[PDB]
């Protein structure tokens, strides 16, 4: 909805320079809560301080800022990521639900004033729309 | 559900700070806003037409309290969730006809509310322990459907 | 995909005059396998021969033929059904997966020559798309 | 998994006519076509690039036969699925890390395959009984997740 797009842009726009920190936290939350997700990263250091998890967190978070900026046009904007996640990596669509949940948990923990019920709803819809695109092929 | 001793006392420690009353109604309210088909089960609760109406509805609050009380029974009996929830599993299936996927959704909404309240203190290892618990609760509630 | 649209139009087009019979069978399969679904039908006779289930099966099956004819355009063509299923009835999205599975089982049992692996894949995608549309106010 | 005596003998009667050398490969093959991410777990099986390659692949067929054999063990021991599938749960959960939602998908593909082969004889009541069986198998395979 138009109100969903407004709520996502407002909430996500207040991530700012913490993008990499939050992406890395979300990944860590996922790897500890749902350990089957670790098999997609067989050659990563997944220990708590990892430079590799922080670098990867930044990429994930920056792809989400790009999805925010192209909300109306996501199949086209995330095209190469759909290639990667669906055609090359073959990621089970369950895992997108799992990361989406860990992203919301991360935003709830860091931006409590922003994470109202309406914003939670909007963010949840947005992350599901990003996940269909990424698994769509 | 198999928790380590470490995990067990992190869960118990965090739950001691939970306002029994208020979190249940927040969790239940967010379920009804984020997953609106769940409102079908609560038509007699009155006004649910907007997020603010849902969160400020006194029946959502009062029913929230009951839901969260059953979660606390769970935490007290982690080696016996199926037994603890046996009568409630019956009720949700035979009497209310709730699809069990909805049990998983509430559990995760409750996780988001805990994170919302506790911020930094809801660390990733603490989340992991709670995810085992709410999965165990959802599975136990689904047990008498089969 | 274009090959998905071809496979759906070919397989479904062979339903022909059996549309009602197959929609009714699929509903019966759903009610027996997944009895939580029966609450959405408060006064219906849901026994095996039911005239009510046969009438309802025909509507469901005819909406699917209409979805097949408007594959490129489903949000607009199924607009009133989304109103009904998502705003008024508040049908849990799980139940669309349940009926979709039962429709595939029904087609496998009646049209074995048509239900190749490729066609099965295409049909499964088509029914998931129809389900997204019907639950899309969520 | 709790079946009626009626349901029990309708399941055993139908299964006696199942070609143990074929149906497993048909079920597995259709899993890999319909739900292509499942191919991740079968890279060593060689050619899976098209539907015809999948269905005519001798390793899908040979592995399909083993999968079907475990379903038969299940049918012989419906009051003890958890025990029957305990070492396979270890394998699929602790060693392979297969997401359990994929166990529910295979079970349903197998149901479509039984329908394909038996036509009119795969009646709705017969399906309803097989849905209970395949859910019971999926839940037993997942035992080590929860
Ligand atoms: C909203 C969700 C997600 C976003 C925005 C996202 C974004 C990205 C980005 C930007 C890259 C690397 C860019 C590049 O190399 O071109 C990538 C790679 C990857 N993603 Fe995701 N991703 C998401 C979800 C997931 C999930 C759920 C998994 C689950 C296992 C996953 C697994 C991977 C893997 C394995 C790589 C390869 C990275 C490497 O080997 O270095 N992603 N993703
Ligand atoms: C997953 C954790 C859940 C727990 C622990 C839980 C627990 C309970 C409890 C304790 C009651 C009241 C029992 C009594 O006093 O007899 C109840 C009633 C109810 N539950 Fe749940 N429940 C859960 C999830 C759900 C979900 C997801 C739904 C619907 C989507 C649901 C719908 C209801 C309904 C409709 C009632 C009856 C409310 C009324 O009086 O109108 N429950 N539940
Ligand atoms: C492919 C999926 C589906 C299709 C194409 C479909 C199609 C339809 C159609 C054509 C109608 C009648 C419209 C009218 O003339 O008023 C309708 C009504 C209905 N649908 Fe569905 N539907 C689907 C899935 C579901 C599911 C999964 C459920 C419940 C489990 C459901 C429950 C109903 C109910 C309760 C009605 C109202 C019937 C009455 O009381 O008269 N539908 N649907
Ligand atoms: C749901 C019912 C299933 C049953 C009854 C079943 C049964 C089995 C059996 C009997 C074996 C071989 C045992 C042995 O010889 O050591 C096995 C291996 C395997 N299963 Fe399954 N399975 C099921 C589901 C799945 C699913 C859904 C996947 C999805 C990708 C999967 C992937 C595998 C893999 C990769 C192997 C290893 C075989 C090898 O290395 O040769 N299984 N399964
Ligand atoms: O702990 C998970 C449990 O869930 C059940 O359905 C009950 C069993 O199959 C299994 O032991």
């Amino acid at each position: 909805s138009p109100a969903d797009k407004t709520n996502v842009k407002a909430a996500w726009g207040k991530v700012g320079a913490h993008a990499g920190e939050y992406g890395a936290e979300a990944l860590e939350r996922m790897f500890l809560s749902f350990p089957t997700t670790k098999t997609y990263f067989p050659h990563f250091d997944l220990s708590h301080g990892s430079a590799q998890v922080k670098g990867h967190g930044k990429k994930v978070a920056d792809a989400l800022t790009n999805a925010v900026a192209h909300v109306d046009d996501m199949p086209n904007a995330l095209s190469a990521l759909s290639d990667l996640h669906a055609h090359k990596l073959r990621v089970d669509p369950v895992n997108f639900k799992l990361l989406s949940h860990c992203l919301l948990v991360t935003l709830a923990a860091h931006l409590p004033a922003e994470f109202t019920p309406a914003v939670h709803a909007s963010l949840d819809k947005f992350l599901a729309s990003v996940s269909t695109v990424l698994t769509s092929k | 559900v198999h928790l380590t001793p470490e995990e067990k006392s992190a869960v118990t420690a965090l739950w001691g700070k939970v306002n029994v009353d208020e979190v249940g109604g927040e969790a239940l309210g967010r379920l009804l806003v984020v997953y609106p088909w769940t409102q079908r089960f609560f038509e007699s609760f009155g006004d649910l037409s907007t997020p603010d109406a849902v969160m400020g509805n006194p029946k959502v609050k009062a029913h929230g309290k009951k839901v969260l009380g059953a979660f606390s029974d769970g935490l007290a009996h982690l080696d016996n969730l199926k037994g603890t929830f046996a009568t409630l599993s019956e009720l949700h299936c035979d009497k209310l006809h709730v699809d069990p996927e909805n049990f998983r959704l509430l559990g995760n909404v409750l996780v988001c509310v805990l994170a919302h309240h506790f911020g930094k203190e809801f660390t990733p290892p603490v989340q992991a322990a709670y995810q085992k618990v709410v999965a165990g609760v959802a599975n136990a509630l689904a047990h008498k459907y089969h």
